[PDB]
């Protein structure tokens, strides 16, 4: 029943963003909840932010 | 009674790094400029940084060139890093053109007169093949903090170039930005502070322009702030 068919591929790139789930090897998961910008987030004594 | 603080020596260790100090603080201000400029310098900061790169051969970013080893997406992905300063005009089109075996790296882009490439060491590819030549021209412009692929398209006008290859853009030039506050003891004086700021950069904004720069932004927001007008 089929004259002819035409397969496309689409590549699109997925950033990481709000409500993604992000996990470790030991079973600690979670979803992330906000995207600060580079200056909000702790920074150490040598300047080089978390 | 308050004192003022006067811009004293500013050294260079290394093209990146650079130690800026600010002797005649009063007691309680160290830590207050010492934030503020903290955080105007990472957020705010102009720079340049590429935006966009055509290729010939290549019609999308997953394809592959004959006689190179990385892929046309990780090339794009080495060309996002390529640290360049441009004085006058604000979109430069710079043309790479290279052939045979060898590593092309950055310093091998045609240099224009008011373009400098901070380090020529770059490595952008790496060629295979006698005859592989490849040619591209990457458009680079002015803009502050951080853009990305996705948004740009917002302002398309008209992208129907399939060859236009769009990168993000991370227009800003500081990496990373640490404040300490130390007493000053000047020989004649009971407390007063100097701020050491110690700034690392991709070696595009000289230290003393970034200051001024973020002492600038600071000072009109708080030129607006003072005036009420109920």
């Amino acid at each position: 029943g089929v004259l002819k068919i035409v397969k496309v591929y689409l590549a699109v790139k997925r950033r990481i963003q709000p409500g993604d789930k992000m996990a470790g090897r030991h079973g600690n998961k979670g979803v992330i909840s906000k995207i600060n910008p580079i200056e909000d987030m702790p920074y150490d004594e040598n300047g080089t932010p978390v | 009674e308050f004192l003022k603080p006067r811009l004293v020596d500013i050294e260079q260790v290394s093209s990146t790094h650079a130690k800026v100090t600010l002797e005649p603080l009063e007691r309680g201000f160290g830590h207050t400029l010492g934030n503020a400029l903290r955080r105007i310098l990472l957020s705010s900061m102009p720079g340049c940084a590429v935006t966009e790169v055509e290729i010939d051969g290549v019609l999308h970013e997953y394809s592959t060139k004959e006689g190179v080893q990385e892929d046309i997406l990780e090339i794009l992905l080495n060309l996002k890093g390529l640290a360049v300063r441009v004085q006058g005009k604000d979109e430069v089109i710079l043309t790479l053109n290279k052939s045979g075996i060898g590593p092309v790296t950055a310093a091998d882009i045609t240099h224009d007169g008011d373009v400098e490439i901070v380090k020529p060491q770059h490595v952008i590819c790496h060629l295979t093949d006698e005859n592989a030549s490849i040619s591209m021209r990457i458009k680079v412009q002015r803009g502050r903090g951080y853009v990305p692929a996705s948004t740009r398209i917002h302002s398309e006008e008209d992208e129907r170039p399939i060859g236009r290859l769009l990168v993000d853009a991370c227009y800003s030039p500081v990496e990373r930005i640490a404040y300490n506050v130390e007493a000053a003891r000047v020989e004649q004086r009971t407390d007063l502070d100097k701020l050491v700021i110690e700034m690392e950069t991709n070696g595009t904004i000289d230290p003393e322009e970034a200051i001024r720069r973020a002492a600038t932004i600071l000072a009109e927001q708080l030129e607006a702030f003072v005036d009420l007008r109920d």
